[PDB]
RNA sequence: UUGACAUUGUGAAGAGACAUAGUUUCUUUACUUAUUCAAUGAAGCGGAGCUGGAAUUCAUUUUCCACGUUCUAGCAUUCAAGGUCCCAUUCGGGGCUGAUCCGGGUU
RNA sequence: GCUUGUGACGGCCCGUGAAAAUCCACAGGAAGGAAUAGUUUUCAUGCCAGGUCGUACUGAUAACCGCAGCAGGUCUCCAAG
RNA sequence: GAUGGGGAAGCUCCGUUUCAAAGGCCUGAUUUUAUGCAGGCCACCAUCGAAAGGGAAUCCGGUUAAGAUUCCGGAACCUGG
């Protein structure tokens, strides 16, 4: 108002030049960021086949957290406590003579791929839970098979670095449990039921439909349009 | 150049020691002219958005 | 939340963190001692007829001189090895492979005195 | 025998293209946001020539939509171009020789210079002293243009693909008798090193197909098939007629 | 140079057989992510929406283009002046707006 | 007058006759700056320092190349009556 | 002619700003202190290649058996500080 001027600029093409704007759309990334982005872009233009594309589809995010968090109380030993529990045994045990049964059955959850796969293929396994990244695939693409059909009920879950984190390694690829306190044994039944309702029980019919065939937006926009007017006069 | 002091590299008027006097008169003068007419456009253009 | 915002669309090396060199064991075990202090610097006079004469008449002592040595590390040396004032120092190389310093004493001192100190005729 | 004159020709040691005293290439502005929604605004700072070529280079000078300064580009110069006239280029421009418009935007009749192959290309057609395109017809529904090349054959390219209003300046540089062998001296001193030429038929048989014999002669036909080899091409090759032409030539 | 096979995938219409159900194979014309070519210090792409209006309303919009620069060999830069909200009023400095929204496919 | 330099011009070309370091200027106006005392080193004068390698001589009917102190070959500036 | 790279059994061939996350300046922030972060820039992306091309600055007189625009005398000029 005072000594003071309004002069708006004019930044309409063959005048002044044009102001900072937002280019993130438009930088050059460097060739390993391209190179993740269109591997996700690629892996689903293709069509993927059924027994891949059954992963994608991850168990939801309320019934996780009820799963983590029973899934939590039965972490395996800390280094500290199972030091703690080896002085428990060793000095105790070797002397007023117990039959290294001055220590409680421990019930943990179980893991390492390897060994969830024989527990499954001896139907102890009574709840498993399988990742959703791990890059080779293969490692974990049988287990949906696996699990049902040893009959035993499993879920496909987000996050193979939260596995690890319930387990203490930075990630896990599958976690499972055996056992479990009969505090906790009713507990499982409903997530056993949730669960079994959004895989195994869908499994078979999961195993019919293949996945991917999605076109980006600047294709399905141009088809959106196209097919509308085409038909639609 | 560098040895020499400032008024050898130098007139002293606007665009002194870069452009030559009668180059700068029709700066000014065209300036001048062409912001005038600006103004010109503007008012003409501004009757014909509320006369048409 | 969202994105980042670049004004720029080009992507350039993140400045990241430079640590110092901080070792384990070090380089030598023992510092090489000083390569070129002043008695290896200047050699000898130069005691030809004709550098006699610069003595006498030009207040000039003339040396062989280190092929390492540089106008500066010349000075300094005729300096501490001489308790001499030098005026300028102009070099040469020999045809026999071996580097001559004029060396102009200031008009303080008198080179031919100076030079039968060192002791020589 | 001997490897012959023309497949030397190929690995350019004293045969690449005598280039010091070049202006720089000849090149449209790069087909940014201005040129393909609006127009952009240059001035033609100086015409000038440029060696070993024919046609007067334009140097016309723009400001930078993006950045406070000045960008300068090298056209060829079109015919009545002259400096300090103002060069509109963009969708949106006005017909106007020197101006810079797709042949999308222009009338068929319309005759262009440095016009693009594809969009962007920053020019390829009729840029040699004298030439220049036609705009010929347009099928806007898959919007191409179709034009007509100065070597006669008709093409269809993007109606984006770009183009500068007039033809190329220093027409009928050929209509002069060079006269003596110092002018095509000078003439290819600053292009690159292809003169004079020694005809095949003077030469050994090592040298060239034609080469030897007690008289001069070619011994066999000098039209020579297309699937030929290297070290073989030399005279009329694929050619499909042969002799004086009688009659009027010009594509039907 | 010519053919076949591999790189080689996805729709659609038409032919081709167990001999007028669709597994399969060839032809035509669609798709784009493989592969291929160009451009650029990957800058304004795609999709909506704001407002002008041509347009004629068969109930109200059924749409289609537009949607800052052309007398002149000036000038166009300091996150932008303006408006507005903050820091606790110091000089300095910040956010929004000015410059519509969505999608990160550089084109 | 001779040699050389240089200027203002004129002829010539389908030939129109390098580049970079480097130096200055201008446009801009971020900022900084006085009255009880500030601004200024593109004005003058003053102080200190400038390393390293080559430098002799021949350059030709004998110092170079032609087996040689070979009538051959080998780039150039100065130029009196 | 290196380098990210791409060929090649390989000696190596190609490419030179190329399909690359390619770097360093100005001062401000320190008054634990020495240089961490705060701005904004600048994206120019090796290097070798001329003792006739480009290019900061020196002249006269004297002097040696043999050096001298290099020493001596005197008088200057440039570049950095
Ligand atoms: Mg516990
Ligand atoms: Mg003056
Ligand atoms: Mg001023
Ligand atoms: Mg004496
Ligand atoms: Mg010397
Ligand atoms: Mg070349
Ligand atoms: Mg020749
Ligand atoms: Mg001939
Ligand atoms: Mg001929
Ligand atoms: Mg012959
Ligand atoms: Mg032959
Ligand atoms: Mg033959
Ligand atoms: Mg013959
Ligand atoms: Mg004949
Ligand atoms: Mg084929
Ligand atoms: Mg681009
Ligand atoms: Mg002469
Ligand atoms: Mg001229
Ligand atoms: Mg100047
Ligand atoms: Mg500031
Ligand atoms: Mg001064
Ligand atoms: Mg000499
Ligand atoms: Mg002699
Ligand atoms: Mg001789
Ligand atoms: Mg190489
Ligand atoms: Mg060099
Ligand atoms: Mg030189
Ligand atoms: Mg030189
Ligand atoms: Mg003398
Ligand atoms: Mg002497
Ligand atoms: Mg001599
Ligand atoms: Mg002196
Ligand atoms: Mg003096
Ligand atoms: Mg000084």
């Amino acid at each position: 108002n005072p000594l003071t001027h309004s002069t708006p600029k004019n930044f309409g093409i063959g005048q002044a030049v044009q102001p900072k704007r937002n280019l993130s759309r438009y930088v050059k990334w460097p060739e390993y960021v391209r190179v993740q982005r269109q591997k996700k872009i690629l892996s689903i233009r293709l069509k993927v086949p059924p027994t891949i594309a059954q992963f994608q589809y991850t168990l939801d995010r309320n019934t996780a957290a009820e799963t983590f968090k029973l899934f939590n109380k039965y972490r395996p030993e800390t280094a500290a406590e199972k030091k703690e529990r080896l002085t428990k045994e060793a000095a105790a045990v070797a002397e007023a003579k117990s039959k290294q049964d001055a220590s409680p059955k421990p019930y943990a959850v179980k893991y390492g791929l390897n060994h969830v796969v024989a527990l499954i293929e001896n139907k102890k396994a009574k709840l498993v839970l399988i990742a959703n990244d791990v890059d080779p695939i293969e490692l974990v693409v049988f287990l949906p098979a696996l699990c049902k059909k040893m009959g035993v009920p499993y879920a496909i879950v987000k996050g193979k670095a939260r596995l690890g984190t319930l387990v203490n390694q930075k990630t896990s690829a599958v976690a499972a449990l055996t056992e479990v306190r009969a505090e906790d044994e009713a507990a499982l039944a409903k997530l056993v039921s949730t669960i079994d309702a959004n895989f195994a029980d869908k499994y078979d019919e999961v195993k019919k439909h293949w996945g991917g065939g999605i076109l980006g937006n600047k294709a399905q926009a141009k088809m959106d349009k196209r097919a509308k007017n085409s038909d639609s006069a | 150049y560098a040895t020499v002091s400032k008024t050898h590299k130098t007139v002293s008027r606007a665009y002194g020691g870069s452009r030559c006097a009668n180059c700068v008169k029709e700066r000014i003068i065209r300036a001048f002219l062409i912001e005038e007419q600006k103004i010109v456009k503007k008012v003409v253009k501004e009757q014909t958005e509320a006369a048409k | 939340k969202a994105l980042k915002v670049r004004t720029s669309a080009t992507f350039r090396l993140p400045k990241t963190l430079k640590l110092a060199r901080a070792p384990k064991y070090a380089s030598k075990a023992v510092p090489h001692y000083n390569r070129l202090d002043s008695y290896k610097v200047i050699e000898q006079p130069i005691t030809s007829e004709t550098a006699m004469k610069k003595v006498e008449d030009g207040n000039i002592l003339v040396f062989q001189v280190s092929m390492k040595a540089n106008k500066y590390q010349i000075k300094k040396a005729v300096k501490e090895l001489y308790e001499v004032d030098v005026l300028k120092v102009n070099t040469l190389v020999r045809p026999n492979g071996t580097k001559k310093a004029y060396v102009r004493l200031t008009a303080d001192y008198d080179a031919l005195d100076i030079a039968n100190r060192i002791g020589y005729i | 025998g001997r490897v012959i004159r023309n497949q030397r020709k190929g690995a350019g040691s004293i045969f690449t293209s005598h280039t010091r005293l070049r202006q720089g290439a000849a090149k449209l502005r790069t087909l940014d946001y201005a040129e393909r929604h609006g127009y952009i605004r240059g001035i033609v700072k100086q015409i000038v020539h440029d060696s070993g070529r024919g046609a007067p280079l334009a140097k016309v000078v723009f400001r930078d939509p993006y950045k406070y300064r000045l960008r300068e580009e090298i056209f060829i110069a079109n015919e009545g171009v002259h400096t300090g006239q103002f060069i509109y280029a963009g969708k949106k421009a006005s017909l106007n020789v020197g101006n810079v418009l797709p042949l999308g935007s222009v009338p068929e009749g319309t005759i262009v210079s440095n016009v693009e192959e594809k969009p962007g290309d920053r020019g390829a057609l009729a840029r040699a002293s004298g030439n220049y395109v036609i705009i010929i017809g347009h099928n806007p529904d898959e919007n191409k243009t179709r034009v007509r090349l100065p070597s006669g054959a008709k093409k269809v390219i993007s109606s984006d693909a770009r183009g500068v209003i007039g033809v190329i300046a220093g027409g009928g540089r050929v209509d002069k008798p060079l006269l003596k062998a110092g002018r095509a001296f000078h003439k290819y001193r600053l292009k690159r090193n292809s003169w004079p030429k020694t005809r095949g038929v003077a030469m050994n048989p090592v040298d060239h197909p034609h080469g030897g014999g007690n008289h001069q002669h070619i011994g066999k036909a000098s039209t020579i098939s297309r699937g030929a080899v290297s070290g073989q091409k030399a005279g009329l090759i694929a050619a499909r007629r042969t002799g004086l032409l009688r009659g009027s030539q010009k594509t039907q």
